[PDB]
């Protein structure tokens, strides 16, 4: 009793964005890009290699935006031939298996460094975080391809209008096909999106539960307790924190009591960086990852006809935010990233 | 895996009302889209009524306004609500069936890239004077 039809159109709303996008992205990771190597020291940090290959895989994507916002601008009219189609598609995918690739590097750098589970001549930090980004790059191409072998241009549906579109035709047969389109997806997401996050979530946590404990400086006479070594001269065990330290404890140097003692909140930017990308990144991008995987569990657990045509005028939206997620990461380093913030400064002067 | 079965359609005469199921299996809403041709013969095969992504349902010049189509994914079937028939409308129906696309692409029905996807053997109207 149910028939499948698009919403009412946007209008040019998503090829402004699409282009507003393309317009800071170009220039925002731009920046990004020369403050990262403006800097030629080995005054480098740790998690540098990976902020410059997020800005890379984002910019790499945002120059090919004035070929989407106008295919999406035409309705869906594609006049730049089979291979940018394809080309042009194969960033999309490079991009968002890079940008998700990089976002656990800056994090597996943030536990290396802030729990180190060996010892630091064995940490080899540089190397891990190198050799991290050097597969990253191998790993978020190669498993782009089928994007880039398969996608192909076409009129669809008889209309005077050129698709851009994933044709399951070389792999497939018309029962099948459906299959390919579901394997295909479920592999992008879980590789590009369920397997990284949940690394970074990993990562977020064993970091909270060693930053768990507090360092603690004594005000007058300035013997800091740390509670991994503790005070067990006094009674007072390994592995304690302050607060349970019993109420009749004092400073072991000088005898002042609890009630003069100074916890210390190490000020640490490039954690506090490292999660309001994160953040931001694992909200533009669960939209479309959430709505394709359950458009593909749609096919397969019989979803109403309601939903699936549901799911279906929601979806270039969700692109469309997921793709803003890009020229983001150069605003999150203004608004938080020290080193970025002066480099800018810097070079603005001298002109 | 897909089969279409066409049932309803033999003689009737001209203002008739008829009515054609395209039962079918192994077929989802979710991938597949649903249309309608049909043949004379002596002529050539002919587009009646599809289901498509952008415009509802795109019927032909000469059909519009007196058939009627819809799609019931419950029972998963095809209609065809033809109204005050016409005998230049004389011939045999098939439901064809096709795979549409990734949402990447928009959920697009692949009505013209091949007409050799799910087929029927048709079913044939008659329409007299
Ligand atoms: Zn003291």
């Amino acid at each position: 009793e149910c028939e499948y039809t698009d919403w009412k159109s946007s209008g040019a709303l998503i090829p402004a964005i699409y282009m507003l996008v393309f317009l800071l992205g170009t220039t925002g990771n731009g920046l990004v890009l020369w403050t990262v190597f403006r800097s030629s020291r080995e005054k480098r940090r740790s998690a540098d290699i990976f902020i410059a290959s997020l800005a890379v895989a984002d910019l790499t994507f945002v120059v090919t935006l004035p070929l989407w916002a106008t295919y999406t601008y035409r309705d869906y009219d594609w006049p730049f031939g089979t291979f940018f189609c394809k080309l042009s598609s194969y960033l999309i995918f490079v991009n968002m298996y890079a940008s998700a690739f990089c976002l656990t590097g800056l994090s597996f750098d943030r536990y290396l460094a802030i729990v180190r589970p060996v010892a630091n001549a064995r940490l080899r930090l540089r190397v891990s975080g190198a050799v991290a980004t050097a597969v990253l790059w191998v790993l978020a191409a190669l498993l782009a391809m089928p994007v880039m072998v398969l996608r192909t241009t076409g009129d669809l549906e008889n209309t005077n209008k050129v698709q851009c579109y994933m044709d399951y035709s070389m792999v497939a047969t018309v029962s099948s096909e459906w299959a390919w389109e579901v394997g295909l997806g479920v592999s992008s997401t879980t590789v590009g999106f369920v397997v990284p996050f949940t690394i970074m979530l990993t990562c977020y946590f064993f970091i909270a539960q060693t930053i768990a404990m507090k360092k603690y400086t004594c005000t007058v006479c300035g013997y800091i307790y740390n509670p991994e070594d503790g005070d067990p001269d006094n009674g007072v065990n390994p592995g304690t924190d302050f607060k349970d330290i019993p109420d009749d404890w004092v400073c072991p140097l000088c005898g002042v009591g609890k009630d003069q003692f100074e916890e210390v909140e190490e000020r640490r930017r490039l954690l506090s960086i490292i999660v309001v990308l994160v953040v931001t990144f694992a909200l533009c991008k669960m939209p479309y990852h959430l709505v394709k995987t359950l458009y593909m569990l749609g096919s397969l657990l019989h979803w109403p006809c309601d939903f699936d045509l549901f799911l279906m005028n929601i979806f270039p939206y969700c692109t469309c935010i997921s793709y803003v997620n890009s020229c983001l990461n150069p605003f999150l380093y203004a608004f938080f990233d020290p080193r970025f913030r002066q480099a800018c400064t810097s070079m603005l002067l001298m002109g | 895996q897909v089969q279409l079965v066409e049932s309803g359609g033999g003689s009737v005469q001209s203002g008739g009302s008829l009515t054609l199921s395209c039962a079918a299996s192994g077929s989802t809403y979710s991938s597949h889209c649903m249309g309608w041709f049909r043949q004379a013969p002596g002529k050539e095969r002919e587009g009646v009524a599809l289901m498509t992504r952008s415009r509802g349902t795109s019927y032909a010049d000469s059909v519009k306004g007196r058939f009627t189509i819809s799609q019931d994914n419950t029972k998963n079937i095809l209609y065809l609500q033809m109204n005050s028939l016409k005998p230049e409308d004389t011939a045999m129906y098939y439901c064809a069936a096709v795979p549409r696309a990734g949402i990447e692409s928009g959920a697009y029905c692949k009505w013209n890239m091949k007409d050799s996807g799910s087929w029927g053997q048709g079913t044939q109207v008659t329409v007299s004077s």
